[PDB]
């Protein structure tokens, strides 16, 4: 019972993995794949300052 | 001023300087690099021009970050030297790793040394005795000699070579020497044990013997400078206290192997088998610097490790070259169960001539060495017909030879546990005497397996009554 | 000794240049001869570009070096040696690549710094101001050494940007973040 | 649950720093890279491509860095991005590493999630000098007889195990630490050995054949396993010893008796062929290269019984080696037995001709093993050697007449060599092998005809049990074989010799 209990917590991970591969092909589609790089940009401002 | 460089290179532990500075240090000068280790020796070999030298580094790599200063500590690493060596174990560097704490030195001595000329050298012709019976009969010693073992393994070297330290270093009262050259750190732990337990080194006074240990797990280029180091103390002892040293290297295989392994990382083109085009010069500076002098006599062991146990090999074949004796120990005889494992028809002494050891020892040598030849000729015949198939007079001097073999065979006090027999030193006189009977068949009428693993022929009979009961 | 060791890409030829040039402290009358001969020599296309192509004789080399220098009269003169050596050292294709290994070897010693923008796509001409702003602000930009800061438009680069420059990087690009997601949330 | 592990660790992802990082890749294939750059790095670094693998800076040259890759080429290609990790390889070791298969990354191929480990430590440590290094004195006890009498282990040692391939060539160890199972399941940590099983070069499968036996056997809790499997690359079985006898080290270092299984060293050598060809460094003898002594010697050196300042570690080793086809002057095991403390030769011929487990006694050595041994096993198997070295004699030889003396010495050799198997894991209890062995030698065998020799040892011990468990209590305890327990022993024995 213990046994299959993992195997299903595993199952359900590799389940939530797909999905999160999913989930990367819609960020990538989304302009916020332009929006987002202001945002690196202004952090990558803060952090080299902070260098 | 410390000659500042850079690391430019660091391939393998044959790290490249490029001293920025227009001094450039000679070949063979010492580097001290500072390290969070301390500092890290190294040591110029080739200048490899436009001011970069190519440098062996005689301590660990690791770590290295490509480009720091270097300073030039210069010429060869000068290790320190005294009466106060002896009870010490020293690194390459001359670190006391028995942590005696500093060694009170009073002349620090280049590592490099140019080999004794001919005209200064003294050719001894003392017999030195073993009471290894084997050793007796068939390869006598001399006293200042040049003694060559053919490594069973430890198994066979370190058992060899306790016995000799046990008889011939308490046959000797001068200086006395160890330098464990790319050696198991147990073998050096039992050694010291024991050294220290026989007094040898004795602690609450002073010792006899120096040591200088390197381990098998220390870097090649460590490796290579591991003898060169007690090359220095016996020059100290040989030259300055000018008086009679002992001297045992093992392994000198490690030494060679050394070597090999430093001269492709060094670029050289590394020549058959592997080893280094530079194996000729390096072990006649060697070999040359342990000689007999007006100065010294050093009576000088050396072990190498067989290479794949092939004696063909090149390493052995150079060390072949530079030994006054040799004693060469093979796994064959050690399979027949005879310890020592020398084998008897390899095994020769400049000191086996006929009128050094007298005709009569010479004499019975001799038949023992035709004896045995012919046994080892027929060993064929019998192994592939059957030992009742060989001529009636053959198949006495077989089963007379057959005991002889057996006989070879003599327990040894330090290795008397491993053995399981109580060892034996017999006297020189006595072995004459012992194999001239078995020669002449006198007490061959008593079991073989008497011979076998007892010493002297008075054993022998006694362990015949012991074989009757 | 000579800023930045080069070498190797006949880098030797360009230490020495530098080194022998610099002492007669005319590096950058050099660099800019240099410049100026090798642009007429890529601006001289038609077999000045593909007579950069090797097959020439020794002597027939060192007739087209004296050409080199019938083109312009405004050379270094350890420049006009340097035509000869790399005449009787039989290359010539190693020229171009001497003149920008000493071009950077040159800046060194003008002490300008380069570095390096990458993004997916170019980006603003705002952000690569704050950006050029911020790097040569911080510390990364070092005291009177003068960046000269590229965008490039690498599109391997998946989003984002990555600042390159004394050896010295920071890729907060979405690529490597994304990267670091997936491994994180497959542990 | 999973969402909230998941969600911790997408917590976990936050930020990059700025810092020296990057070189570019050129030249690259051949499973080594030349990187432009990476100006200041230390030797022997670790560094992380961005391919997202990592590898190991060997030669800093003038103005390029050669990266080995630890790790698929398949990934990295040229102008990829190499990033510093800035640290020399190190490896996670601690305690939590006990009962958890990693492979040699030390990602948790038990994949029982991230592994609890105290420290990370250098993957090359130099070994303890002469100070530091105490003459062993507690044994190692296999629970196969003549492996524990005729060859006598003890800690730290350096006890070689030769012989030929998949002749069960795994069981020999595992039996070893199966019967100390008990020992180590004790409650005294001067009991307690933790036993590293290094797996290198075997099939995946054939691991899980090891893993799922030793789970069976509930070995798991005491032991590591680290895998560096045939398929896995050779970089990463190069590092694959060296990184397992890191681990080994803080136990050692705890001073907590372990001990280390190196299987196979051979396919070590084999890697670090390999490894030397492709750097194209140049080969030595049988193709191996020449600083293959320098390999395995920094390998073997840092297993030792540690000196009581240390705190009397030990770091047993027990290297396996696999002879091509006994080739006993073979470059590779030669080089090995020289290193090494004695020899387990393991008669393959034997073996086939029904002897499980074979021994060659003649080519088993142990340099230093007979100390350890303790002093009923001294003194029950005083002289069982010579004994069957004199059977070895007498079979020899008797290949026609044979003398009554000599007929006496076959019987028993004949019958103790048949008291010498064992039955391919099953190994048998410590204190069960001291009667067995008084019987033979005490010459109560003697007279056991051949076919019941089976049979004898069973009964004799369910004998010896159910008519006094107490003798085998106090030599249980006592260890030492007094002088009324050897002849209650004799008296005893003789009576299970009578029924």
């Amino acid at each position: 019972w213990v046994r299959y209990e993992a195997s299903l917590r595993q199952l359900e991970q590799r389940q939530l993995a797909k999905s999160v591969i999913s989930r990367v092909q819609s960020e990538l589609g989304n302009p916020k794949f332009q929006e987002k790089v202001l945002q690196q940009s202004i952090s990558e401002i803060e952090q080299l300052l902070s260098k | 001023t410390p000659i500042t460089g850079k690391v430019t290179a660091v391939i393998g532990a044959i790290v490249d300087v490029h001293f920025e500075q227009s001094e450039l240090p000679a070949i063979l000068n010492a580097l001290e690099i500072k390290t969070p280790q301390g500092k890290l020796v190294l040591e110029v070999a080739q200048h490899l021009g436009e001011n970069t030298v190519r440098t062996i580094a005689m301590d660990g790599t690791e770590g290295l970050v490509r480009g720091e200063k270097v300073l030039d500590t210069g010429g060869p690493i000068s290790v320190p030297v005294g009466r106060e060596t002896l009870g010490r174990i020293i690194n390459v560097i001359g670190e006391p790793i028995d942590e005696r704490g500093p060694i009170k030195s009073k002349l620090r001595k280049p590592i490099h040394a140019d080999p004794p000329s001919f005209a200064e050298q003294s050719t001894s012709a003392e017999i030195l005795e073993t009471g290894i019976k084997v050793v007796d009969l068939l390869a006598p010693y001399a006293r200042g000699g040049k003694i060559g073992l053919f490594g069973g393994a430890g198994v066979g070297k370190t058992v060899f070579i306790q016995e000799l330290i046990n008889n011939i270093a308490k046959a000797h009262g001068g200086f006395s020497v160890f330098t464990g050259v790319g050696e198991r750190t147990r073998e050096g732990n039992d050694l010291y044990r024991e050294m220290k337990e026989t007094g040898v080194i004795n602690l609450e006074g002073e010792s006899k013997v120096a040591l200088v240990f390197g381990q098998m797990n220390e870097p090649p280029g460590a490796r290579a400078r591991v003898a060169l180091t007690g090359l220095t103390i016996a020059e100290y002892f040989r030259d300055e206290e000018g008086q009679d040293v002992l001297l045992f290297i093992d392994n000198i295989f490690r030494f060679t192997q050394a070597g090999s392994e430093v001269s492709a990382l060094l670029g050289r083109i590394p020549s058959a088998v592997g080893y280094q085009p530079t194996l000729a010069t390096d072990m006649g500076l060697l070999q040359e610097r342990i000689t007999t002098t007006k100065k010294g006599s050093v009576t000088s062991v050396q072990a190498v490790y067989v290479p794949a146990d092939d004696l063909t090999d090149p390493a052995p074949a150079t060390t072949f070259a530079h030994l006054d004796a040799t004693t060469v120990l093979s796994r064959g005889i050690s399979e027949l169960g005879i310890y020592p494992a020398v084998d008897p028809l390899d095994s020769k002494s400049r000191l086996l001539d006929a009128a050094v050891v007298g005709q009569e020892h010479y004499d019975v040598a001799s038949k023992v060495q035709e004896t045995l030849q012919t046994y080892k000729s027929l060993q064929d015949i019998i192994a592939i017909l059957g030992m009742d198939e060989l001529s009636e007079q053959d198949k006495l001097t077989v089963e007379r030879a057959r005991k002889i073999q057996r006989f070879l065979s003599q327990p040894f006090a330090v290795a008397e546990v491993f053995t399981g027999i109580p060892g034996k030193l017999v006297r020189l006189k006595d072995t004459v005497a012992s194999f001239k009977a078995v020669l002449e068949g006198k007490y061959d009428n008593i079991p073989e397996h008497a011979f076998y693993m007892v010493g002297g022929i008075e054993d022998v009979v006694a362990k015949a009554e012991k074989l009757a009961a | 000794p000579p800023p930045v060791r080069l070498f190797g890409v006949e880098g030797t030829y360009a230490t020495a240049l530098y080194q022998a040039a610099a002492k007669n402290s005319s590096i950058d009358a050099a660099f800019q001869s240099l410049q100026k001969v090798e642009s007429t020599v890529k601006k001289n296309p038609k077999l000045g570009h593909l007579l950069l192509n090797p097959a020439l004789s020794l002597k027939d080399r060192n007739s087209v070096i004296d050409a080199i220098v019938e083109t312009h009269k405004n050379l270094d003169g350890y420049v006009v040696n340097l035509l000869k050596v790399l005449s009787e050292n039989n290359r010539l294709g190693c020229f171009e690549k001497i003149a920008s290994d000493f071009g950077v070897l040159n800046d060194a010693h003008n002490g300008l710094l380069k570095g390096t923008v990458t993004s997916a796509e170019p980006l603003d001409p705002k952000s690569f101001k704050r950006i050029e702003k911020a790097l040569s602000a911080s510390k990364l930009v070092g005291q009177g050494k003068s960046l000269k800061l590229e965008n490039v438009v690498k599109p391997e680069i998946k989003g984002g940007l990555i600042v390159e420059l004394g050896d010295k990087t920071v890729d907060l690009s979405i690529s490597t973040k994304i990267q670091k997601l997936n491994k994180v949330l497959e542990d | 649950e999973v969402s909230s592990i998941l969600e911790e660790r997408i917590k976990g992802v936050s930020d990059e720093a700025n810092l020296n990082e990057t070189g570019r890749v050129l030249a690259v294939g051949d499973g080594i890279a030349r990187v432009f750059g990476l100006n200041n790095i230390q030797a022997e670094e670790l560094v992380e491509f961005s391919s997202g693998v990592k590898g190991m800076a060997l030669n800093l040259e003038p103005g390029q860095v050669g990266i080995v890759l630890f790790g698929s080429d398949r990934l990295v290609k040229e102008g990829e991005l190499v990033k510093r990790t800035g640290n020399i390889v190190d490896v996670p070791v601690g305690p939590g590493l006990l009962g958890r298969v990693v492979d040699a990354l030390g990602n948790p191929i038990d994949g029982k999630g991230p592994i609890d480990a105290a420290g990370r430590s250098r993957a090359q440590v130099k070994a303890p000098g002469i100070l530091p290094r105490r003459s062993v004195h507690e044994p190692v006890q296999t629970g196969l007889k003549a492996v524990d009498a005729l060859v006598p282990i003890g800690r730290g040692q350096r006890e070689l195990i030769i012989g030929d391939r998949q002749t069960g060539k795994t069981a020999v160890a595992l039996d070893t630490i199966l019967n100390q199972k008990r020992w180590n399941n004790g409650s005294d940590e001067s009991k307690k050995l933790y036993c590293v099983y290094v797996a290198v070069g075997q099939k995946r499968s054939t691991v899980a054949q090891l893993v799922q036996t030793l789970e069976q056997h509930d070995a798991m809790k005491y032991s590591i396993i680290v895998a560096a499997t045939a398929s896995e690359a050779a970089p990463l079985q190069y590092l694959a010893p060296f990184t397992a006898a890191s681990i080994g080290e803080w136990f050692r270092d705890n001073g907590k008796h372990a001990l280390i299984v190196y299987d196979d060293l051979s396919k070590q050598a084999v890697a670090y062929r390999q490894l030397s060809l492709l750097l194209r460094r140049p080969p030595g003898r049988e193709a191996y290269p020449g600083d293959v002594f320098y390999l395995h010697s920094r390998l073997l050196e840092r297993a030792a019984k540690l000196s009581e300042k240390e705190g009397s570690g030990s770091l047993t080793a027990l290297p396996v080696i696999e002879t091509q086809g006994g080739d006993v002057s073979a470059y590779i095991p030669t080089n090995v037995i020289s290193i090494t403390d004695g020899q387990i030769f393991l008669e393959a011929e034997l073996f086939y001709k029904g002897i499980r487990p074979a021994i060659n006694v003649g080519l088993s050595v142990s340099r230093v093993g007979s100390a350890a041994q303790v002093k009923a096993l001294k003194q029950v198997a005083g002289s069982l050697k010579l004994f069957l070295a004199q059977y070895r004699e007498v079979a020899a030889f008797a290949q026609s007449d044979l003398d009554a003396s000599t007929k006496q010495t076959l019987v028993r050799g004949e019958r103790l060599t048949q008291l010498l198997k064992q039955n391919q894991y099953s190994p048998l209890a410590t204190e069960e092998q001291v009667p067995l062995i008084y019987a033979g030698v005490n010459g109560h065998l003697d007279g056991i005809e051949l076919s019941r020799i089976g049979e004898f040892e069973s009964s004799f011990l369910s004998y010896l049990k159910s008519n006094h468990n107490e003798l085998l209590t106090e030599i249980r305890e006592k260890g030492e074989l007094s002088k009324e327990l050897l002849a209650s022993l004799k008296s005893a024995t003789e009576s299970f010799v009578a029924t």
